[PDB]
């Protein structure tokens, strides 16, 4: 519980900072990392 | 530091610096979010460019992000974290229990916190929250 | 007794605070002491707990001054049910010795006897070590709780 | 706009801008082509630059790409159309039924269409056509 107070404690002091919105909107744009591993996860997913 | 996260902020940089001088301007996030939407008004980006000892560098908002984000933890050990605190393991408690257990977990916690955790989390018609893709969320996942 | 372990007396104290101050429910410390390895009748808590009512119980706390005489009275005890007590009377309590002890007429002796406990008390106890005989072996079970 | 679009079409363009520079000049894509094969005319890149404002930036084959495309619709859908529109299902239509189609269907088309049409189609010996995976050479599935 403490783990996860921390995490949404940090959250709170971030979730409205102007940054983020920013910083976010660009994220789900470049995924090449997320393409090759969602590649993999597919691969031991279709395995499995 | 970690790897991923910092591989995949220098990313979002240098695909940010129109101008790949590692100087981030008010050209970029400005021409950014102009093709994104409405552009956003010099002060903001006046603001936004008060952190950094000028304009924004590589390092710099490294060093910004890292003080603005170094303590939290990855959604991994979140839903870990959760995982063991439901006997059902599926994710799916209740916000009204979270509230319960918030005001007294380790330190007391006030009311701004459930409220806006309520606000801004997909809860069902009765209190039952689900964390699979919340804690996610908070990871960015999906926002 | 000892700084010793009083470190360990201290963050398990405060560890239960509803207001994280070191004022914890009567209830309450009387649960932590039983967690302490410390698991005395509640008679004889009430009996160094002022000799007070329920509702008292459940309104006022203790701070962790008088905590320390409180667990000084408790080890005043110096020794509680020994094992041979348990093994021998679970072994007579049953019907035909068959070193076994069937399951209901336990939780209900259990519930129903002396000191009063609620049925999932007894229940997530006998959990896990249920079989389709109903007799669980109480000798695995009372040196777990022993040990445990 | 399309996620897989964008990521795509600047993968292919940060493999070639051989500078890193996010500018496109001259020396990426005729050393490209050179690799290729036969080098390409000068004035033909210059004529693939003058679209741009200048060497032709992330953003600016972003925007350019983005005004010749936004309006197409991918294979998935185009299939879509495709499937109610034969009985067999099967995905093997006549051409000259296309071309008895074309002629009228909704706004009036004329004959460059299908002529130009049946050049660039796998067509069969008696006027079949499949779509299966011209519609993906369509979307570039070989093409």
């Amino acid at each position: 519980m403490k783990v996860i107070q921390r995490n949404c404690a940090a959250y709170l002091k971030l979730r409205n900072w102007q940054w983020w919105r920013l910083f976010t909107k660009v994220k789900p744009l470049l995924q090449v990392t997320r393409q090759e591993e969602e590649m993999q996860a597919k691969d031991e997913e279709l395995q499995r | 530091f970690d790897q991923s996260q910092i591989q995949e902020f220098k990313e979002a940089f240098n695909m940010i610096d129109q101008n790949r001088d590692g100087f981030i301007d008010k050209e970029d996030l400005h021409d950014m979010l102009a093709s994104m939407g409405k552009n956003p008004t010099d002060e903001y980006l006046e603001g936004m460019m008060s952190e950094a000892p000028g304009p924004i560098n590589f390092t710099m908002f490294l060093t910004m992000f890292g003080e603005k984000l170094n303590g939290t933890d990855p959604e991994d050990v979140i839903r870990n974290a959760f995982a063991c605190f439901d006997e059902e393991a599926s994710g799916f408690i209740h916000e009204d229990h979270l509230r319960e257990l918030l005001t007294t977990m380790g330190d007391r916690f006030t009311d701004e916190e459930v409220d806006e955790m309520y606000r801004e989390a997909p809860i069902d018609k009765k209190g039952n929250f689900n964390y699979v893709e919340f804690t996610r969320i908070l990871k960015h996942g999906a926002k | 007794f000892s700084e010793e372990q009083t470190a360990e007396f201290k963050e398990a104290f405060q560890l239960f605070d509803r207001t994280g101050d070191g004022k914890i429910l009567y209830s309450q410390c009387g649960d932590v002491m039983r967690a302490l390895g410390q698991n005395p009748t509640n008679a004889e808590v009430m009996k160094v707990l002022g000799n007070p009512k329920s509702d008292e119980m459940n309104l006022k706390t203790l701070n962790f001054e008088q905590f320390l005489p409180m667990m000084q009275t408790i080890a005043k005890n110096k020794d509680q049910g020994c094992f041979e007590d348990y093994v021998e009377g679970l072994r007579v309590f049953d019907k035909e010795g068959n070193g076994t002890v069937m399951g209901a007429e336990i939780r209900h002796v259990l519930v129903t006897l002396g000191e009063k406990m609620t049925e999932e008390e007894v229940e997530q106890l006998v959990a896990g070590h249920e079989d389709s005989n109903g007799c669980i072996n109480y000798e695995e079970l009372v040196r777990m709780v022993l040990s445990g």
